[PDB]
């Protein structure tokens, strides 16, 4: 069976370098063209570099000649991108393709995430997101925790000790210009809860060992 | 460089729908165009190549035309399984390059969405920085317009937005937005309102809390 199977990405400090590699197996890989793609958050898919079957030619984007090194080694069959004088927009997940005859990228490796970052591990503080005191009984009423400022990802959050499942979001976390995570965890309950009910968020940061419960009480507003 | 236009960015079609996706190349490409399926967190597989060939184990329902500079993919029949991003991709001339993607969303009925908005726990409040956020609860389609207002000056540069991916059972989107601030600057206002513009709703609806009275 064809596989490619890839390693070699993580974090790496503003201006540093990173090798990535794809093992190649279940076909001759040096019958083949191979090439690189790269995928930024939220974004479409952008092409790298590609070399020859036997590693003669070399091609680069535009965007990334001069600075990235492909490269591949037969005898071993990975493919592999040294990574130099990296910026925070290279942060991106990072695939390995076959040419398999007419441009067709058949198969694709797993990818592998890239993140360009100049930070330390922290473990996220946890807010209420509280509605006020003056809710309707009978109506939706929606709270939840705000989960702020951690790196790395994830943060798992959990209702009640997972009790509550129903109609809850836990949204991506979105990167801020600090370079630090934050993401929002909500849940609606009916109005007429919210003066005999607790509702506690169910934190775990496992990088940094933060477990928090938060309880997103409200306030009379 | 090749430039690669898809349109539509986004479909919405029901299980059994007959979809079209077309991607128009800024030169002639000759038939030099593939078209790929990627399923969130998951490697692109590819569908269609030389413009109109089928990849060996691609259902039928697949299908590829077009030339020169004019492509077109069609799903004669979508089933629940090819909901994903398409990507077309030239393969004529260097640099490769990809079309924008086009996310193919699952139908239902139009939903507006429940707006709440939170404002920041005290406890934030002495950290130095104030999150005000607005919650749109199970909306549907996606589009929706959300613009910050403080004291009816609108915010531009300091809110961000996040999406759900579509749910399960109802097949709805929720979107969470937190304007962020300083705390003098959040002490040094009243009113702060989330303005939320959507498909289902015949006017905008307006969520807002005056700081003073919380």
């Amino acid at each position: 069976q064809v596989q490619l199977v890839q390693s070699g990405g993580g974090l790496v400090q503003p201006g540093g370098s990173l090798r990535l590699s794809c093992a190649a197996s279940g076909f001759t890989f040096s019958s083949y063209a191979m090439s690189w793609v790269r995928q930024a958050p939220g974004k479409g898919l952008e092409w790298v570099s590609a070399i020859s079957g036997s590693g003669g030619s070399t091609y680069y984007a535009d965007s990334v000649k001069g600075r990235f090194t492909i490269s591949r080694d037969n005898s071993k069959n990975t493919l592999y991108l040294q990574m130099n004088s990296l910026r925070a927009e290279d942060t991106a997940v990072y695939y390995c393709a076959r040419d398999s005859g007419s441009g067709r990228f058949d198969p694709w490796g797993q990818g592998t995430l890239v993140t360009v970052s100049s930070a330390s591990t922290k473990g996220p503080s946890v807010f209420p997101l509280a509605p006020s005191s003056k809710s309707t009984s009978g109506g939706t009423a929606a709270l939840g925790c705000l989960v702020k400022d951690y790196f790395p990802e994830p943060v798992t959050v959990s209702w009640n000790s997972g009790a509550l499942t129903s109609s809850v979001h836990t949204f991506p976390a979105v990167l801020q210009s600090s370079g630090l995570y934050s993401l929002s965890s909500v849940v609606t309950v009916p109005s007429s809860s919210l003066g005999t009910q607790t509702y506690i968020c169910n934190v775990n940061h496992k990088p940094s060992n933060t477990k928090v419960d938060k309880k997103a009480e409200p306030k009379s507003c | 460089d090749i430039q690669m236009t898809q349109s539509p960015s986004s479909v919405s079609a029901s299980v059994g729908d007959r979809v079209t996706i077309t991607c128009r190349a800024s030169q002639g490409i000759s038939s030099w165009l593939a078209w790929y399926q990627q399923k969130p967190g998951k490697a692109p597989k590819l569908l269609i190549y030389a413009a109109s060939s089928l990849q060996s184990g691609v259902p039928s329902r697949f299908s590829g035309s077009g030339s020169g500079t004019d492509f077109t993919l069609t799903i004669s029949s979508l089933q629940p399984e090819d909901f994903a991003t398409y990507y077309c991709q030239q393969a004529n001339s260097f640099p490769l390059t990809f079309g924008g993607g086009t996310k193919v969303d699952i139908k239902r009925t139009v939903a507006a969405p429940s707006v709440f908005i939170f404002p920041p726990s005290d406890e934030q409040l002495k950290s130095g920085t104030a999150s005000v956020v607005c919650l749109l609860n199970n909306f549907y389609p996606r589009e929706a317009k959300v613009q910050w207002k403080v004291d009816n000056a609108l915010q531009s540069g300091n809110s961000q937005e996040s999406v759900t991916e579509q749910d399960s059972k109802d097949s709805t989107y929720s979107l969470s937005s937190t304007l962020t601030l300083s705390k003098a600057d959040y002490e040094k206002h009243k009113v702060y309102a989330c303005e939320v513009t959507h498909q289902g709703l015949s006017s905008p609806v307006t969520k807002s809390f005056n700081r003073g009275e919380c």
